[PDB]
């Protein structure tokens, strides 16, 4: 996709220097292929490794990235819908899946509280029922919404231990 | 246009009175 | 002993060069079998060492063919022996 | 200008090392909980813990995600 | 004084060096400026804002010395 | 910038941490709820209930001061290798090698402590001689701390 | 037997067996979508 | 002629002179008796 | 008098998973379970304090036994790994046709995320890490020319490991040898001389006469390593092995008529060092080895086990007493049989100074063909079995003091040799102090002084060889004797021990392999400084050892145990008081010290050894700036460190990107354990109090309470990490440095 420029940068596609960078890495890439004759392991691996260069700044290429002075891409995250992919979308991803990991571990730290011996499952963890709320856990913005409107996600001021302040 | 000779040990008397009234001064802030 | 056996290094060298380049790229490729599409998941299920043995391997197999090419007569050769009981587990 | 600027913020940061140590000594010494009953400031004693609790969570987050840029770079 | 008259080429001078421990390449590479005695050259920034405030002379450096002086009295 | 401002953000923000904590708990804890009774700085409460080793204000403050030289550092390195990069004409070093720590040890660290270093050698001496004596005098204070 | 099952459900045997399946998981993605700067779109 | 004898003079006296009288005094002040 | 026999329990601990399943059963305050977070650091700590778990020295005692088998299971899984990655993953068949040109590397990494980078290009048509472990010279000394042979011997060594884990399961499970077994020290000494040094240095150097010295002449001679004769082809065939070395024609009859001078041929004596290999003659390392195997198999004849003839170390220990040592050696043949913490003080000890003199004696005198000529691998070696010995040391004084709080008795030691060093104690510490202290005075002014005297412009006045001639007089004298020793005091050696001591420089395909070392005032400087600072660590780790029990501060501390983080803020502070706390501070100083041996080593090689012939003289790695530049620690920071670290720091983009990498991460830990190191309990407490009411507000409590790491842990961690940041930076700037230099 094209991209217009925001913020100074021009996208890396048309940019010169991600051009540079390409060809500079490439020839690098030959450079430590010519000391390998063609029919070794070393040099196929080499050329491999060059096609890997090639189709990685193909792809950043398209991938609708904004270079720098410098040439290298640069990532605009104040939530601009041309660069969404860049933090919004892969942060939705990390805030679903940590809230996801969180809430499994509530889950477990709750229902294991209610064991006749918690300190104990604590260290060996019961894998069935450990298991059964990783994949119930798969919900947890739901279930989260639904303990912040009871009011049972947090628990009240008078119940907490505090200092004597 | 270097400072006179005067001129410094002028400044270096006064010094040594600003000194000595720093020496008052410690004296009656130990009290 | 060490005559001859300059002899036939000077006269068998292009051989052995050869030969170690072949089991050097062996050794090499066996770290990017999979990446290189060489030992893939069916033909891998065992040991891809018994794969460059019996089967065919891009690298591996090579050398496990030219290894024992073009040595000396009487003697078992110096990079494998006549026979043996298969790699522990294909390792 | 790099001495003056070296200058003026490592005294900036000493400076506010001691406001805050000055502070916890005010605390100790000259903080008085019956007469300060009820303003803000027995309302810090209060709820410290969130206020330690999310210093925590800032501080975690930066030095995680910074770190981990730089170590990615 | 030269440092007015050539503020750009002209290193400004702290103040003389008289150290009994240097040897005859300490004495020769620390005379900086336009002093006949080793010196050390003046990173605080003295001479620019002295400048900027109209002070131009030793004189006029020195009466605000002695000012001072007897101000700390 | 980016990453240095972030840095900078973490350094103020767990001096700020250090701090206020010590504030704070100055008066008690769990850990040691009568810590109003035993003034701004004494060492410890001894080893029992499990070590009560830098609970005082006055050891939060001694924390915090090292965290209050690293956040004080980070800006001035910044503010430094900048600032070297403009005067030199070439910004573009800072902006390529200022986002991996490697950049910073080599091309601002190792890079500028040259002629520092070369203060004084076998081959004589020369103006930066003091300094360089300054520089390792000031590694083996901190070393001495340590 | 049910024991040493008990015994691999103890938290540091979880956790390796758990961050090994997980670093694997993470390595066949990077292989097989190498080189993931974005999120493309 | 204040140049060329001033530091000569007041080096030694502030860095030998007066830290040697300084220590001393102090000194016999700390472990003076308190009668 | 006992009589030595095997006795064995039959079946004394099933086989079974039901402890598994409870973590902690070896404790009983572990066993109960987990109250708190510290309880999980409980349990790896005394992990294996045997003597904590069961008052018994029988268990105690088959614990350690099989323990020792399972560590020597895991060495072979070790050495079994080695060998395979040195056979399927490495290019040591052609490093085998050109050791000089390629680099060796017996490591490939997947090509996943970039770091196929890593694979560097080391020669032969490969990729992969460049090794500095010296296995590749190892296996070519001892007659390797396959990677079958390294297959072969990497499955007889994953064999080796099952069994020896098989071993420790039946001496725990099936056969486990009761505590009067164990207590034969006299037999201990009979087999481990005899049989374990005397008859494995027997083997080795049969090995070395049959297989490694035909195969090495060839190689040698130039032949290529797939031409050569198979080893049981030259050591079943006669006539081929008398081909290469003519007395094998007459079989052993030299050897059982006492002819061995017909054996000079394969039996030397020649001393130096090979000059087409730049390793000791082979010839020269068998003829060792059947000494020492000679000498060791008399020598474990020495102890009577169970016919008259022999010692006993008890008495031979009794009978040593005199008028300054009251009752002499008395009582500590009790000690060292019903202890194994001193046991294992001494072996430590001793474990951790052979590693240095292995490490010395490896470099001056490089056992393996094309060792010297990589400088990168001699290096590594010199610097891994230096740290090895420094902390072998540190243990050595751990288990001492340990020892010293747990298993010392007044009453067996009442006059003896120990109890008479508790007693003047004061003294010895006193006089160490003093001696630490002058030392360092000393020898820090010689530095400091010079960087002084330098930055005022004064060389005249420094301590350099031109100015001050502080020469190294004595050690000069050694080097002399020691080149004169063929001519006079060893005259049927053929050289000198090593080419270090003078003349006749040693060079193989250029480089050099070995080259005579000279000793000016930047030598006797910095062996002063080493003096110094071993003289510290010492001062820690005996005043911990001696304090262990009692000091004027803590007259009651061998109660309050060997591991203890205090007494308390009174009697002005007690803290760091125990011996644990010495080996924390020994540890410290000792990492201090190795740090600034190994960068003597690598400074004074690179300088004044290690270089390349080109016929108009040596060019040195350095140019041979050492003898001018390193009394000054203005010289080691820039002529060493900042000089020396441009291959570590612009190794990024390269193979060695990878200890560039390190070297960041390494400082980032060294750092890190900094903050273990300078702050305390009491502040992180109470941030985990804060954070387990954030925790508790949102009902995500654990049951297990979070606490704070103990004092002694706390203490433990940071030197851990600080130990691990800073050797781990020198590793890599080391490997770095060297691999790149070349
Ligand atoms: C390669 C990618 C990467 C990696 C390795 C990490 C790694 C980490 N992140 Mg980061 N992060 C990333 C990308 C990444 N992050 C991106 C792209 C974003 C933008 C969304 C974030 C935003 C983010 C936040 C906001 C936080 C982290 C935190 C953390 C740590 C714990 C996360 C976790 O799941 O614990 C397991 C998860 C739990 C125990 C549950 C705790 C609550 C989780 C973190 C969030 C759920 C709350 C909910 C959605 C409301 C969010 C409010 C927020 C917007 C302020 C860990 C070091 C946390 C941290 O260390 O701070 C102290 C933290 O608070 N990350
Ligand atoms: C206007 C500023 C100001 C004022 C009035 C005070 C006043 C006070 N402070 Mg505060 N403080 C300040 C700034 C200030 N401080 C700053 C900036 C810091 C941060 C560094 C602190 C940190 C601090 C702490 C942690 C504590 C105090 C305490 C005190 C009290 C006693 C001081 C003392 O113990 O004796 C005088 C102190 C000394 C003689 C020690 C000075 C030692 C210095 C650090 C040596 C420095 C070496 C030198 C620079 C090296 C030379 C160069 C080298 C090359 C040779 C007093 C009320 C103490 C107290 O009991 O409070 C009630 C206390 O616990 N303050
Ligand atoms: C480079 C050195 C270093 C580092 C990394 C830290 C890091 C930290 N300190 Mg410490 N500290 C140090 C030096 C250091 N300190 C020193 C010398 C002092 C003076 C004594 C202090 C004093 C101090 C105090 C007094 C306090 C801190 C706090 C903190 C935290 C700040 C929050 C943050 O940045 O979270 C990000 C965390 C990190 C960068 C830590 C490392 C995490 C790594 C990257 C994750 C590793 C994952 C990886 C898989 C590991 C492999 C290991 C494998 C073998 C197991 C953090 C844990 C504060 C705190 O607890 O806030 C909550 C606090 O109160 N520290
Ligand atoms: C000191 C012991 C030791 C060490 C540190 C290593 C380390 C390594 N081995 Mg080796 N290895 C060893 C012993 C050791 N090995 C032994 C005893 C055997 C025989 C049983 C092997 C057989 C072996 C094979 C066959 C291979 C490795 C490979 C590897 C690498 C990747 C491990 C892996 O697959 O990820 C861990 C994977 C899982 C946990 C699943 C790594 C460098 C691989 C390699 O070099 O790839 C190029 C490879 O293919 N190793
Ligand atoms: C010729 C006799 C002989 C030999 C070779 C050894 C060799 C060894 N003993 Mg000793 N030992 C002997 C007699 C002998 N022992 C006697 C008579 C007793 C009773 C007084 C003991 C009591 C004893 C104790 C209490 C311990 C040892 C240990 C060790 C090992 C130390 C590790 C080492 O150096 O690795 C060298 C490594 C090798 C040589 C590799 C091969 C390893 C195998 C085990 C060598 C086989 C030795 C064995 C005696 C012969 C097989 C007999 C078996 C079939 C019954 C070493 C293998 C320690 C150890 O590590 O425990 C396992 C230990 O704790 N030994
Ligand atoms: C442990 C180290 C070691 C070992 C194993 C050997 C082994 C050998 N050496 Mg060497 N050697 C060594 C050290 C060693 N050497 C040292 C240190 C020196 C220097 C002095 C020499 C110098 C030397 C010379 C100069 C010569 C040898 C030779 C030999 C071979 C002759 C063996 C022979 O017939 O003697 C007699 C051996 C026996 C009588 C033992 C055989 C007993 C068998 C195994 C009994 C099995 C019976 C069984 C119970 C039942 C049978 C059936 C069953 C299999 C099913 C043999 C391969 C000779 C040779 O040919 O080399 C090429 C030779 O000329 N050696
Ligand atoms: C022959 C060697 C030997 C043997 C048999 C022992 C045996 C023992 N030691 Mg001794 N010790 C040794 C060497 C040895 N040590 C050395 C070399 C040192 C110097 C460092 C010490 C210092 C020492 C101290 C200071 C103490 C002991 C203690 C003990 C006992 C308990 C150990 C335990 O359960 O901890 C299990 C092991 C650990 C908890 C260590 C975990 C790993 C650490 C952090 C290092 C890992 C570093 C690693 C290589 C780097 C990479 C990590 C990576 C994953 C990132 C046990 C009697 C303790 C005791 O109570 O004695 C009675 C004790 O306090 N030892
Ligand atoms: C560079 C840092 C540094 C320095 C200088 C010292 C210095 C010292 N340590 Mg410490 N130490 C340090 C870091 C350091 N340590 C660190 C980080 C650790 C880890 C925790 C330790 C752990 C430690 C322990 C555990 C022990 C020491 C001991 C010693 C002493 C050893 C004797 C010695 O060096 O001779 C004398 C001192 C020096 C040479 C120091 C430098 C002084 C120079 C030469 C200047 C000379 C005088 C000079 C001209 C000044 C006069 C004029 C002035 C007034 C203006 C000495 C006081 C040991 C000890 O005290 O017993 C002897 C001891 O047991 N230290
Ligand atoms: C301990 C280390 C050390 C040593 C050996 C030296 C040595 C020297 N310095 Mg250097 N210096 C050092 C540290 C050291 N310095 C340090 C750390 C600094 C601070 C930066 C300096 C700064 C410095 C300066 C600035 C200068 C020197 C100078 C000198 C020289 C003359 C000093 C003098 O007059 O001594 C006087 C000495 C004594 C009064 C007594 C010495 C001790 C006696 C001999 C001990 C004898 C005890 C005896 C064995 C006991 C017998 C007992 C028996 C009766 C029973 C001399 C070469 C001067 C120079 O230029 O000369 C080259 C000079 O200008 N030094
Ligand atoms: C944007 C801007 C603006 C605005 C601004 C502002 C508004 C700012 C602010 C700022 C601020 C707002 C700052 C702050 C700071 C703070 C601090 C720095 C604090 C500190 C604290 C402390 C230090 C404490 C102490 C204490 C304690 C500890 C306790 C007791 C008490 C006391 C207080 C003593 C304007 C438009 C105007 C202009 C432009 C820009
Ligand atoms: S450890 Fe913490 S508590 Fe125990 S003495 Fe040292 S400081 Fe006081």
């Amino acid at each position: 996709r094209d991209v217009q420029p925001y913020a100074g940068l021009t996208p890396c596609k048309t940019s010169k220097a991600f051009a540079k960078r390409e060809k500079t890495e490439l020839k690098a890439l030959e450079k430590r292929l010519k000391k390998y004759d063609p029919e070794s392991a070393p040099a196929l691996a080499l050329q491999a490794t060059m096609e890997k260069t090639k189709t990685r700044f193909a792809n950043y290429g398209e991938s609708g990235l904004l270079c720098g002075k410098d040439g290298l891409p640069h990532l605009i995250v104040d939530g601009n819908l041309e660069h969404l992919g860049e933090f919004a979308i892969p942060g939705l991803g990390f805030l679903y899946v940590a809230g996801w990991i969180g809430y499994a571990g509530r889950s477990y730290i709750q229902e294991n509280k209610t064991a006749s011996k918690p300190t104990e499952g604590e260290i060996i963890i019961d894998v069935p029922k450990a298991l059964g709320l990783m994949f119930q856990a798969g919900a947890w913005p739901l279930l989260a919404g639904l303990e912040l409107k009871n009011g049972t996600l947090t628990a009240p001021e008078s119940e907490i231990t505090v200092s004597p302040r | 246009m270097p400072l006179s000779d005067t001129q410094v040990f002028t400044a270096l008397f006064v010094a040594l009175i600003t000194g000595i009234l720093s020496l008052r001064l410690g004296t009656q802030l130990y009290k | 002993l060490t005559a001859d056996l300059l002899a036939r290094t000077e006269a068998n060298k292009s051989l052995n060069d050869q030969k170690r380049a072949a089991t050097s790229s062996a050794n090499f490729e066996r770290s990017r079998l999979v990446t290189d599409g060489f030992c893939q998941f069916p033909q891998n299920i065992f040991g891809c060492q018994n794969a460059a043995e019996k089967g065919s391997v891009k690298f591996l197999s090579d050398d496990m063919a030219i290894e024992c090419e073009g040595t000396a007569d009487g003697k078992t050769c110096s990079s494998k022996a006549p026979g043996a009981y298969p790699s522990f587990l294909g390792l | 200008q790099a001495a003056l600027y070296s200058h003026h913020q490592y005294i900036a940061g000493f400076i506010m090392c001691g406001a805050f140590a000055h502070g916890a000594i005010f605390f100790i010494r000259d903080y008085d909980p019956e007469a300060n009953k009820g303003n803000v400031l027995a309302r810090m004693l209060e709820h410290k813990e969130a206020i330690i609790s999310h210093l925590s969570w800032v501080s975690l987050f930066l030095g995680f995600h910074t770190l981990g840029l730089y170590v990615h770079n | 004084e030269k440092w007015g008259e050539d503020p750009l080429h002209v290193r400004p001078i702290a103040h003389t060096i008289w150290d009994p421990h240097f040897g005859q390449p300490a004495v020769e590479a620390f005379t900086r400026g336009g002093a006949s005695a080793p010196v050390n050259i003046a990173y605080s920034g003295v001479y620019q804002w002295w400048y900027t405030i109209g002070m131009r002379t030793n004189v006029d450096l020195y009466n605000g010395s002695l000012f001072l002086l007897f101000v700390a009295g | 910038d980016f990453l240095v401002h972030h840095a900078i953000a973490l350094g103020l923000h767990t001096t700020t941490l250090i701090l206020v904590k010590g504030a704070l708990d100055a008066r008690g804890s769990k850990l040691m709820p009568d810590k109003k009774d035993f003034g701004y700085s004494f060492p410890c409460d001894g080893p029992g209930r499990g070590g009560t080793c830098d609970i005082s204000a006055w050891d939060a403050f001694y924390l915090a001061v090292f965290w209050e030289l690293n956040t004080v550092s980070w800006t001035v390195f910044y503010f430094h290798w900048k600032h070297l990069a403009l005067w030199q004409g070439n910004s573009a070093q800072f902006d390529e090698s200022s986002t991996y720590i490697m950049g910073w040890l080599r091309d601002y660290l190792w890079l500028n402590s040259s002629q520092l270093i070369n203060g004084y050698n076998p081959f004589g001496m020369n103006s930066l001689s003091v300094w360089a004596w300054m520089f390792l005098f000031g590694h083996l204070i901190y070393a001495t701390g340590f | 037997m049910k024991n040493f099952q008990i015994y691999l459900s103890t938290a540091p045997v979880l956790a390796a067996v758990w961050f090994t399946v997980l670093a694997g998981i993470l390595i066949e993605l990077n292989r097989f979508f190498p080189d993931a700067l974005s999120f493309p779109l | 002629m204040a140049a060329s004898l001033l530091p000569s003079i007041f080096v030694p006296l502030v860095g030998l002179v007066f830290p040697a009288v300084a220590m001393a005094s102090l000194f016999l002040y700390i472990e003076k008796e308190q009668v | 008098i006992k009589t030595v026999k095997i006795v064995v329990d039959r079946d004394p601990v099933p086989t079974s998973f039901e402890k598994w399943a409870k973590p902690g059963h070896f404790s009983r305050t572990l066993a109960k379970g987990p109250a708190t977070t510290t309880w999980v650091w409980d349990l790896h700590a005394d992990a294996h304090d045997f003597d904590s778990h069961t008052t018994d020295l029988e268990d105690i005692s088959r614990k350690v036994f099989s323990a020792h088998f399972g560590q020597l299971g895991v060495i072979f899984i070790w050495l079994s790994g080695m060998y395979f990655h040195g056979a399927r993953f490495s290019n040591y068949e052609a490093w085998l046709s050109d050791p000089t040109h390629i680099k060796p590397s017996a490591q490939v990494v997947w090509p996943i995320v970039g770091q196929e980078i890593l694979n560097g290009d080391v020669g032969g048509g490969f990729q992969g890490v460049q090794i500095t472990s010296g296995f590749f010279q190892l296996w070519r000394g001892s007659g390797i020319t396959s990677e079958l042979q390294l297959y072969s011997t990497a499955i007889g060594a994953l064999i080796c490991a099952g069994l020896m884990f098989f071993a420790g399961w039946w001496h725990y499970h099936k056969a486990a040898p009761k505590l009067e077994w164990f207590q034969n020290v006299e037999s201990m000494m009979n087999h481990h001389l005899a049989g374990l040094l005397g008859l494995g240095s027997l083997a080795w150097a049969g090995h070395q006469i049959h297989i490694a010295l035909p195969v090495n002449t060839l190689l040698d001679a130039g032949v290529d390593p797939k031409e050569i004769p198979l080893p049981h082809e030259f050591m079943l065939n006669r006539a081929l092995m008398a081909e290469l070395y003519p007395s094998f024609a007459k079989g052993l009859t030299p050897f059982f008529t006492f002819n061995w001078t017909e054996y000079s041929d394969f039996l030397t004596f020649r001393g130096g060092l090979n000059p087409v290999t730049g390793g000791l003659w082979l010839t020269d390392m068998a003829h060792h080895h059947l000494a020492i195997a000679v000498l060791f198999l008399v020598a474990g004849h020495q102890y009577r086990t169970n016919w008259g003839i022999g010692h006993s170390m008890k008495e031979i220990l009794e009978a040593h007493k005199g008028p300054f040592t009251g009752e002499g050696h008395k009582g500590l043949y009790e000690i060292l049989t019903t202890s194994w913490h001193a046991q294992l003080a001494i072996n430590l000890a001793l474990m951790g100074s052979l590693s240095i003199i292995v490490s010395h004696h490896m470099y001056s005198m490089p056992p393996y063909p094309y060792l010297a000529t990589d400088y990168g691998t001699q290096l590594s070696l010199f610097t891994h079995h230096m740290w090895i010995g420094g902390f072998c040391i540190c243990g050595a004084a751990a288990h001492a003091a340990i020892f010293m709080v747990r298993d010392y008795d007044p009453a067996t030691n009442y006059n003896n040799v120990l109890d008479r060093v508790l007693r003047h104690r004061d003294a010895i510490i006193s006089h160490l102090n003093w001696v630490c202290i002058f030392l360092g005075f000393h020898s820090f002014g010689l530095y400091i002084h010079n960087d002084t005297m330098s930055a005022l412009g004064r060389p005249q006045d420094m301590f350099s060889d031109t100015a001050i001639q502080l020469q190294p007089i004595f050690a000069q004298f050694v080097q002399h004797t020691h080149a004169l020793a063929p001519e006079l005091t060893a005259p049927t050696a053929a050289g000198s021990t090593s080419a270090s001591w003078g003349g006749d420089i040693v060079a193989v395909g250029g480089k050099i392999a070995m080259m005579p070392i000279s000793l000016g005032t930047s030598d006797f400087m910095v062996h002063h400084i080493h003096a110094f600072t071993i003289h510290v660590t010492v001062l820690i780790l005996l005043k911990g050892v001696l304090f262990a029990r009692s000091s004027r501060l803590i007259p009651d501390k061998a109660n309050l145990g060997f591991r203890f983080p205090c007494d308390g803020p009174g009697r002005g502070g007690t803290c760091q008081v125990s011996a644990w706390d010495h080996v924390f501070l020994g540890l410290f100083w000792m990492y201090n010290s190795i740090s600034i041996v190994i960068f003597h080593f690598s400074w004074k090689m690179q300088s004044d050894v290690w270089g390349s012939v080109t016929g108009n003289g040596v060019s040195h790695i350095t140019g041979g700036n050492f003898a001018q530049s390193a009394n000054t620690i203005n010289g080691w920071l820039r002529d060493f460190l900042w000089a020396q670290s441009s291959q570590v720091i612009q190794s990024y983009g390269s193979a060695l990107s990878a200890y560039g990498l390190i070297f960041l991460g390494a400082h980032f830990i060294w750092a890190f354990s900094l903050m273990f190191l300078f702050s305390g309990r009491g502040y992180w407490q109470e941030l985990i109090e804060s954070i387990v009411w954030a925790h508790n507000k949102l009902k995500v409590a654990p049951a297990i309470q979070p606490r704070a790491l103990s004092i002694t842990q706390g203490r433990a961690v940071g030197v851990a990490h600080y130990l691990l940041g800073g050797i781990a930076t020198t590793w890599s700037f080391f490997l770095a440095r060297i691999i790149a230099v070349g």
